[PDB]
């Protein structure tokens, strides 16, 4: 009972320790990215000491460290709930950063801020630990804004890029709706069960949590980028390599789906929330293979990859089916990170060229990064036994065999046949047919720097799936007496969609331009969504703030009625009474009408 | 069309003094004017584990066992699984097994 | 961006400029090299036969067909490279483009710690100090009385002198300054 | 341990013997002893200085207790001294409450995370003290503002006790 | 109370004794040592309330305020000596000397016990203020926006005296504790209803209420940073600590005439965080945006909750400390520029990196980032507006939204981008500011690790 604590309080210690070296004053005497480096990989050691422990005995643990405030009946202090899904979060979140930190050591070289870099990515994962060991919802709400606000930093790296900045920014924006609705929430709970903890929260379970769910379900879509909130994150790959790997690809944008995966208990028993979690999840994930389709820079593809997978993740979240999603977010986190790895070696090679019109013959050219590429595709697309089977297909089994919306379920089918389809347009695009970079040879990943993290995350993206999934405590009690067709439907479907995808590529090979059509061009454009709203939304907000508030009100109604209204009337009484002529005939004449005025005020008044 | 004379003569003219200006970027050899390896295993894990962790662990251990342990629903568990045939070390009984398992298909 | 655009883009530039945006977008939708090779000698093949037209109305009628012709079938994401304008590496340095001049704000230390670079600094701001005046009275000479004006910039005309308004183009700093 | 279990209950621990049915060493057993031999040992030396240090100069503090003053029910309105202390007494009892809130709050959640996946169960008296505790707090100082005082309190009582001798009319 | 006042009062003597070589050092080591001083009012050991005296006595409400208002005036003192450098002796110690002034009127307004010399106090702050904004500001339109200010607090405050000394004629005494105590309920007439109307306003006006929020705009734009800093920081919480007090006498019928106040709040807050995301000027986009923080406040003490009463109190001092960070940071980039224009210096971030960072710790202050007492009182203020009504989080919601956006809006348009290269006239950095930085954001961080002390009276 304190080697357990002692772990959790040492990661998180071993963590704010290069926050101190950084402000300490001794950063140009060492050398911080490999310090940085070390102490990631040694919180990832202490973090797999209670990865051992619950997974023998499965013990379930809270721990109040410190008490910050008492403010009448709630009491506000510093506790974490150590779950499953901290731990294993926690130890799948620091080993992918290690990996993430090796690589931004090698990639980010040549850059005269790496330190801050580094130190950016630090904070970012204190505050993403912090969100996802969080006990009380205000500690989760600190987590979560200093997720969002590294998030806007790390994106708006290169601040002198006006169209970074643009991108931070609309990750705020969209983020902040989120926020709206993690704050009616929280006030909810607030207001009807006198607290923020998870175990009072659990005592809510038995009553209508319909605006709390709803405000829940608000801040998840925001988070984790669904239909409505999603184009904040393939706008957000205008960051760095590993910023766009550890960030949105991993860590943070899982949140909203650990966020919904924490509150299970009060949404298992609203209908109504799981069946529009499972509509809204597989209308993302649906529409988020679409655009993926047709995409040309590698960065964008594997990001709307990204949106996919965290659709499907919410429609696991649709079923109730928690832990499975959870599982899916710790191979996909796998997945995504090796995947993003390897698309910012390509990039680095090919000097800093993103679209993959440009690339080619990167099998014999590159052949680790290849390699590990096509692990991650096949990992990502659920071929057997590897990261992938283990998660994907339960999901997809449960999909087939649970009762539910009849169209997400057939979207949701077409969405991993469009996931098998976009991983071949990268296998084709990239590592194979012939160059079509510019001639000059600059590739060399020969680096250790390099190959040491894409080697770790590669054993992690084929055994890690196995690993864990046999050291999961078994819960939610899955099906397994289903038709051939309900079995290998995943399989069947990612097949067919390799198949089609090389026949469609095959064809772009044939010489013949043949016209495009409004699928295509829906496809490439987003669905519209970003150009169409992110117009029409920033216009009428800032028209009707110039037009209507600051200059028909400020600057000319409300001084029209107040303040030069009493001037105008006081300047027109005082001429009005000091119009006089000076000549004391009429003031007496005046005089004359006083006296008489005040007799016959005497008079009527007796 | 191509340059005019112009334009041709004041951009050589830029582009030498661009030169000159890009060569005199350079740096001269003595600038800036700036005013125990053993093995990696042996000694450059050894001094990091035993400085950056141990005594972190020192402090955080004696943190939550005399500051912690010491309030009352801190570290809060919950109760470990009790399968039938097992011993309570506590309280020192042995439960009683389940019954006879009708099925043995599979 | 070296030379400044004229009032006017005449038929010629215009036809040109639509060449090149075509091929550019032919080459985003072909992606394989042969493809492309082949197309774009059929596009060259189609401006080669539209090229000797002599009454020149219909070689603007011919020009705003084949522009409305391109907006139709232009390709939705065209390659861009990535030092070019909306490219994922444009003004991707501009936070390291630091100006020459907080060297005049540095302290006395950090000036000591480079003394020949300043000393080379120094020789430049006496270069610019005497060729200010020098530029001025040419480009006072230089300047029309009335007339038309274009943002073209006269050489040095004569030995030992430099070209007007050199310092902000010879003193820019460097594509890659890290 | 300062705190005692009158006020916060905790059922004795029942946790079953080891039995390893594999001949795999665990490593949480090697990595516990090593733990205890290299960090708790050496610390609990220190915590054991510093505790005879403190035995070596040891001092005492005690636990402030007020008589009770009369109530408002029996101060004269307009009587400012009095009433001063009546209001200073309530207030000094509104922060008890508080604090009895507090301490009631922690007892049920140490309640859910101890019993975990039966809570909906093994929970029920702990749920039902919080619920009565949470309805005599409601019938005493819910709805009484920003300024809270014995007398809006008072006329609260009154009022509720209206209603309930009118509910009891019939 | 008088240990705090007395050293305040001397300090004019020595600001007038002193040499002009070390005025400005004498007075700031002895104003930063009365803020020590000050610091001894926390010493809050029981239920009870400090009378120090039968005219001064301290609160857990008075307290935050006294204590900020002694730490403001060193802070002051080094915002506002360097564009006196080209200045007179004598009118740099009558500047002191109106900060000094300024300083002592709040903390006596402040520790008042009574409603009438709450009142004198009041007005006695209002004079120096509007001397300050007449004779130091910068451009023409400061005589204008003297004269708003001042009437704009006249016209509302004339009506709050005719209302103290009625409700002394009624009760006798207009002492704080005995209206407390003997406290009678109002019959709901339209006397009563004009009673209220006549104590609220001045305090409405102050805070600023929308639609007669135009004063301050104007006000703190031409307003020197020493009188934007004391304005933005004081006057609008004094306004508010009148509501506080005033309004513990006007039950029942606040209850429903507080209702068109909060919609002119919530609305007004909206309007205010739109005129912020489309404001060309950096310090009216900081008057705004302390605009729509106080129709916060003003909501909260309308509503009258305990959990809004403390979001109050933590938003006034949040609002206060981030407020004057955000007016010294807009005035360090005046002093380098000479122009207020929002987009004129946009990539500050590279020339001042110690400067953006406090440009970024102070917006993310503004936005209320967690676990800052920004935070604290917003979510406390819309936890008790959504329990006084659901439909509210709607309102509260969009302010939010755009109170981000506004904030980072700044943060993009004044630090990142490319760097307007023409400025040739940055000077790196003023230790003297960036102490002035400093000051404002550690605060802060303290109240952040310790929030009891400003919860208030409630809890
Ligand atoms: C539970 C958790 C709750 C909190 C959760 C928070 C979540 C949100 C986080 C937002 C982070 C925002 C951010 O990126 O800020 C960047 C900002 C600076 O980053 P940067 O962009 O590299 O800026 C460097 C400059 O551009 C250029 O400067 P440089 O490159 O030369 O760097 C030198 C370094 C040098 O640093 C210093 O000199 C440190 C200054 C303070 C020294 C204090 C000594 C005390 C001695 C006592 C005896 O300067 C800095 O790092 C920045 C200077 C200002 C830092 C002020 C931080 C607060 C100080 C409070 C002091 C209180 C004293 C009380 C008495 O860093 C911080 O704000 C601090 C780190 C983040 C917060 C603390 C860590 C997380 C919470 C732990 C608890
Ligand atoms: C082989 C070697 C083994 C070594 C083992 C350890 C031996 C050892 O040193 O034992 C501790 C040894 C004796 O321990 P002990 O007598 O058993 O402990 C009794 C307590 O210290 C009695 O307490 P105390 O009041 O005497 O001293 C503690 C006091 C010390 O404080 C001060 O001294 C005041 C500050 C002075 C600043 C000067 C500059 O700290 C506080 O009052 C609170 C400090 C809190 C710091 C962290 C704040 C976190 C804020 C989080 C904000 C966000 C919240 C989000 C919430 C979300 C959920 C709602 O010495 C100390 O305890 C003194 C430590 C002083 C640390 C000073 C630096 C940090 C401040
Ligand atoms: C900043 C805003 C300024 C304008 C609004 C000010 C408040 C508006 C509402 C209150 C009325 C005006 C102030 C009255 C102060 C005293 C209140 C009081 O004691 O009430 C109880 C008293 C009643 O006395 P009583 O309470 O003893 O009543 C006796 C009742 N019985 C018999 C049953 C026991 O109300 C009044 O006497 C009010 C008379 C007001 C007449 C003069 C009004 C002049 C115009 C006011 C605004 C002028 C400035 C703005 C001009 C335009 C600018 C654009
Ligand atoms: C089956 C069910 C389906 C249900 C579907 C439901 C859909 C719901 C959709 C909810 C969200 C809609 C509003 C989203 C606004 C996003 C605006 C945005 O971020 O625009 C970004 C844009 C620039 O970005 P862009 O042009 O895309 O890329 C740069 C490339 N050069 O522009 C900018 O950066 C401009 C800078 C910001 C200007 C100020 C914006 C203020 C906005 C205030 C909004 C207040 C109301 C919010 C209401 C939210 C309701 C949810
Ligand atoms: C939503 C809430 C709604 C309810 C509340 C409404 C009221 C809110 C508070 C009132 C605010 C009023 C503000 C008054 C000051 C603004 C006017 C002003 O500044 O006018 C300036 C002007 C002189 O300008 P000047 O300087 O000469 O020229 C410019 C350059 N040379 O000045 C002039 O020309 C004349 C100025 C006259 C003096 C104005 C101030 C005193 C007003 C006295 C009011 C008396 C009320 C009773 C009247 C009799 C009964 C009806
Ligand atoms: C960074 C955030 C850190 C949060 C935890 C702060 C721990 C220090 C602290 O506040 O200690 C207070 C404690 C005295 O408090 P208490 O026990 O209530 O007093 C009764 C007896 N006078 O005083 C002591 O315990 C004094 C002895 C302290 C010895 C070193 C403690 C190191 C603790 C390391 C783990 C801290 C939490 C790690 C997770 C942070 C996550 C952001
Ligand atoms: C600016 C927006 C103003 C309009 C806001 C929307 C309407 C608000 C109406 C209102 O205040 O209703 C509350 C109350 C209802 O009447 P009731 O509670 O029965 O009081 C008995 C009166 N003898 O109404 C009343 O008691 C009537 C008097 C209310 C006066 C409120 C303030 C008016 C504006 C002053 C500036």
């Amino acid at each position: 009972m304190n080697i357990f604590t002692t772990s959790i309080l040492l990661i998180f210690i071993l963590l704010l320790s290069p926050i101190l070296i950084s402000m300490s004053n001794l950063i140009k005497h060492i050398n911080f990215p490999l310090y940085t480096t070390t102490s990631i990989k040694f919180s990832f050691i202490i973090s797999l000491l209670p990865l051992l422990m619950f997974f023998h005995n499965n013990m379930e643990y809270m721990i109040t460290t410190w008490h910050w405030v008492t403010m009448n009946s709630m009491e506000l202090k510093m506790s974490f709930k150590t779950d499953f899904f901290s731990i294993l979060f926690t130890s799948v979140a620091l080993f992918v950063t290690w990996s993430i930190m090796q690589f931004s050591s090698w990639y980010m070289h040549s850059d005269p801020n790496i330190n801050r870099f580094i130190k950016y990515l630090t904070l970012f994962l204190i505050t993403m630990l912090i969100l996802t060991s969080a006990n009380n919802m205000f500690q989760l709400f600190i987590g979560w804004e200093g997720v969002g606000i590294m998030s806007f930093l790390l994106i708006g790296w290169w601040y002198g890029r006006t169209d970074a900045n643009t991108a931070a920014l609309q990750a705020i924006l969209y983020n902040r709706i989120g926020d709206i609705g993690f704050i009616l929430a929280m006030v909810w709970f607030s207001l009807n069960m006198n607290s923020w903890e998870l175990q009072q929260i659990m005592f809510s379970n038995n009553n209508d949590n319909l605006i709390p769910l709803m405000g829940l379900l608000i801040a998840a879509t925001g988070k984790s980028a669904q239909f409505g909130l999603h184009p904040w994150l393939p706008s957000a790959m205008e960051g760095p390599t590993p910023v766009s790997a550890l960030l949105h690809s991993s860590t943070m944008v899982v949140a909203g789906i650990f966020l919904l995966v924490r509150f299970h208990p009060l949404t298992t028993n609203n209908n109504f929330i799981l069946t529009t979690m499972l509509c809204l999840g597989a209308l993302t994930t649906l529409f988020t293979a679409i655009c993926a389709l047709t995409q040309n820079d590698i960065k964008k593809i594997i990001a709307f990859s990204t949106s996919s997978q965290l659709g499907l993740m919410m429609v696991t979240l649709g079923m109730n089916q928690p832990h499975l999603a959870f599982l899916h977010i710790c191979t996909h986190a796998f997945f995504k990170a090796m995947l993003f790895m390897c698309s910012g070696s390509i990039i680095h090679s090919l000097a800093d060229e993103q679209d993959i019109r440009k690339m080619g013959n990167i099998t014999k050219i590159m052949p680790f990064t290849s390699s590990c590429l096509v692990i991650g595709s096949l990992a990502l697309t659920g071929m057997p036994f590897l990261t992938g089977f283990y998660s994907k297909d339960l999901i997809i089994e449960a999909i087939n065999t649970c009762n539910t919306n009849a169209w997400a379920l057939l979207i949701t089918l077409i969405a991993t046949s469009m996931t098998a389809m976009y991983s071949m347009r990268i296998i084709y695009f990239v590592t194979m047919t012939k160059p079509r970079f510019p001639p000059l040879i600059s590739i060399n990943e020969n680096d250790p720097d390099l190959m040491n993290p894409i080697k770790r995350l590669a054993f992690g993206s084929i055994f890690a799936g196995f690993v864990i999934s046999y050291n999961i405590p078994p819960t939610s009690i899955p099906v397994l007496t289903m038709p051939w067709f309900l079995k290998t439907t995943a399989l069947i479907i990612s097949v067919l969609g390799f198949l089609i995808a090389l026949e469609l590529n095959n064809l772009t090979m044939k010489l013949s331009m043949n016209k495009a059509n409004p699928y295509s061009s829906f496809s490439t454009l987003l669905g519209f969504f970003p150009s169409i709203i992110h117009r029409i939304t920033p216009m009428k907000s800032l028209n009707l703030s110039l037009k209507t508030s600051l200059t028909l009100l400020d600057l000319i109604w409300l001084e029209k009625t107040i303040p030069k209204s009493t001037s105008t009337l006081h300047t027109n009484m005082t001429t009005l009474t000091t119009n006089q002529k000076g000549l004391i005939k009429l003031y007496f004449m005046s005089f004359l009408i006083n006296i008489i005025l005040i007799i016959i005020l005497y008079s009527i008044n007796l | 069309s191509g340059y005019t004379p112009d334009e041709k003569l004041r951009l050589q003219q830029l582009r030498e003094l661009r030169r000159r200006w890009l060569k005199d970027q350079e740096l001269s050899p003595r600038e800036p004017v700036l005013p125990k390896n053993m093995v990696f295993k042996a000694y450059r894990s050894s001094l990091f584990a035993v400085s950056h962790v141990l005594i972190p662990m020192w402090f955080v251990h004696y943190y939550v066992k005399y500051h912690m342990a010491t309030k009352p629903y801190t570290i809060v568990s919950s109760k470990p699984r009790i399968f039938p045939g097992d011993t309570i070390l506590e309280t020192g009984e042995v439960i009683p097994p389940m019954r006879d398992f009708p099925d043995q298909h599979h | 961006a070296f030379c400044a655009p004229p009032a006017y883009l005449t038929h010629q530039q215009k036809v040109l400029r639509l060449y090149k945006r075509a091929l550019r977008h032919l080459e985003s939708w072909c992606i394989h090299r042969d493809k492309y090779r082949y197309f774009a000698c059929l596009m060259r093949a189609r401006f080669e036969e539209h090229k000797n037209e002599k009454d020149m109305m219909r070689a603007t009628q011919l020009l705003r067909e084949a522009e409305e012709e391109f907006w139709q079938n232009q390709h939705p994401q065209p390659y861009i490279f990535p030092d070019s304008p909306g490219g994922t590496s444009f003004e991707r340095y501009e936070c390291y483009k630091v100006p020459e001049w907080c060297l005049d704000y540095w302290h006395p230390s950090e000036k000591a710690m480079y003394p020949d670079y300043f000393s080379k600094r120094e020789q430049w701001k006496k270069l610019r100090m005497e060729s200010w005046d020098r530029e001025v009275k040419q480009l006072q000479e230089e300047t029309s009385p009335d007339g038309i004006m274009t943002e073209a910039l006269p050489p040095a005309r004569r030995e030992g002198d430099l070209p007007p308004l050199w310092w902000h183009i010879v003193t820019r700093p460097r594509e890659r300054p890290t | 341990d300062s705190w005692d279990k009158d006020v916060y209950p905790e059922p004795p621990s029942r946790t079953p013997a080891p039995s390893p049915q594999t001949s795999l060493p665990n490593p949480i057993t090697y990595l516990t002893k090593a733990y205890d031999l290299v960090v708790d040992w050496p610390v609990t030396l220190v915590r054991e200085f510093i505790e005879r240090q403190h035995a070596k100069n040891r001092t005492y503090y005690y636990h402030r207790q007020y008589r009770r003053v009369p109530d408002i029910t029996e101060c004269k309105e307009g009587d400012v001294l009095c009433i001063y202390e009546a209001e200073m007494q309530w207030r000094r009892d509104f922060k008890v409450d508080q604090e009895i809130m507090n301490i009631i709050q922690e007892r049920l959640k140490a309640c859910q995370q101890r019993e975990g996946e039966n809570y909906q169960q093994n929970c029920a008296k702990e749920l039902e003290q919080f619920t009565k505790v949470t309805k005599a707090y409601q019938d005493r100082y819910l709805d009484l503002g920003a300024y809270y005082s014995a007398r809006k309190c008072l006329a609260k009582q009154k009022q509720r006790m209206l209603e309930e001798r009118k509910a009891a009319r019939q | 109370m008088l240990k705090i006042i007395l050293p305040s009062l001397m300090l004019l003597p020595l600001t007038w004794l002193s040499s002009p070589k070390k005025t400005w050092t004498n007075v700031t080591s002895y104003s930063f040592l009365i803020s020590l001083t000050s610091l001894t009012l926390l010493w809050q050991t029981d239920e009870n309330y400090k009378n120090f005296s039968n005219m001064f006595s301290s609160d857990p409400l008075s307290t935050p305020l006294i204590i900020l208002t002694a730490w403001l005036l060193p802070l002051m003192l080094m915002a506002s000596q360097n564009h006196l450098k080209k200045d007179n002796n004598v009118l740099q110690k009558l500047y002191i000397s109106m900060l000094i002034s300024l300083q002592i009127l709040l903390i006596m307004t402040f520790s008042a016990t009574e409603l009438i010399m709450f009142y004198i106090l009041f007005e006695a702050t209002l004079i120096p203020t509007l001397i300050i904004i007449t004779r130091w500001g910068n451009q023409t339109e400061r005589l204008n926006a003297g004269i708003y200010f001042l009437f704009y607090t006249l016209i509302g405050s004339i009506p709050l005296l005719i209302a103290l000394i009625l409700i002394q004629n009624h009760v006798g005494t207009l002492n704080l504790m005995i209206l407390s105590f003997t406290t009678h309920t109002l019959d709901a007439s339209w006397s009563n209803n004009l009673l209220w109307l006549a104590c609220m306003m001045a305090f409405l006006i102050k805070m600023p209420l929308y639609g007669v929020h135009l004063w301050l705009p104007k006000a703190h734009v031409e307003a020197p940073i020493a009188g934007s800093m004391i304005l933005a920081a004081i006057l609008l919480k004094l306004g508010s600590y009148g509501m506080i007090r005033i309004s513990i006498i006007l039950d029942p019928l606040t209850k429903y005439m507080a209702y068109p106040f909060i919609l002119l709040s919530l609305w007004g807050m909206i309007m205010t965080s739109s005129i912020c995301l489309r404001q060309t000027d950096l310090k009216s986009l900081i008057a705004y945006s302390s605009v729509s923080h106080m129709a916060l406040v003003i909501a909260s003490i309308m509503i009258q909750t305990p959990w809004s009463f403390m979001g109050a109190t933590m938003l006034m001092i949040a609002h206060g400390l981030t407020s004057s960070l955000l007016f010294c940071l807009a005035n360090s980039n005046y002093e380098r520029i000479h122009s207020r224009t929002m987009i004129m210096a946009r990539g500050l971030q590279m020339v001042f990196p110690l400067m953006a960072t406090w440009w970024l710790m102070a917006s993310l202050a503004n936005l209320a980032l967690p676990p800052s007492i920004n935070l604290m009182g917003e979510l406390f203020i819309t936890m008790s507006l959504f329990s006084w009504s659901n439909f509210t989080i709607i309102l509260m919601g969009i302010n939010i939204i755009i109170t981000g956006m506004y904030s980072m809006y700044m943060i993009i348009t004044t630090q990142r981008g490319k760097l307007t290269n023409h400025m040739i006239n940055l000077q790196p950095s003023h230790t003297r500011e960036l102490t002035l930085m400093a000051l404002h954001m550690i605060p802060l961080i303290l109240l952040t690790t310790s929030p009891k002390l400003i919860t208030g009276l409630t809890m």
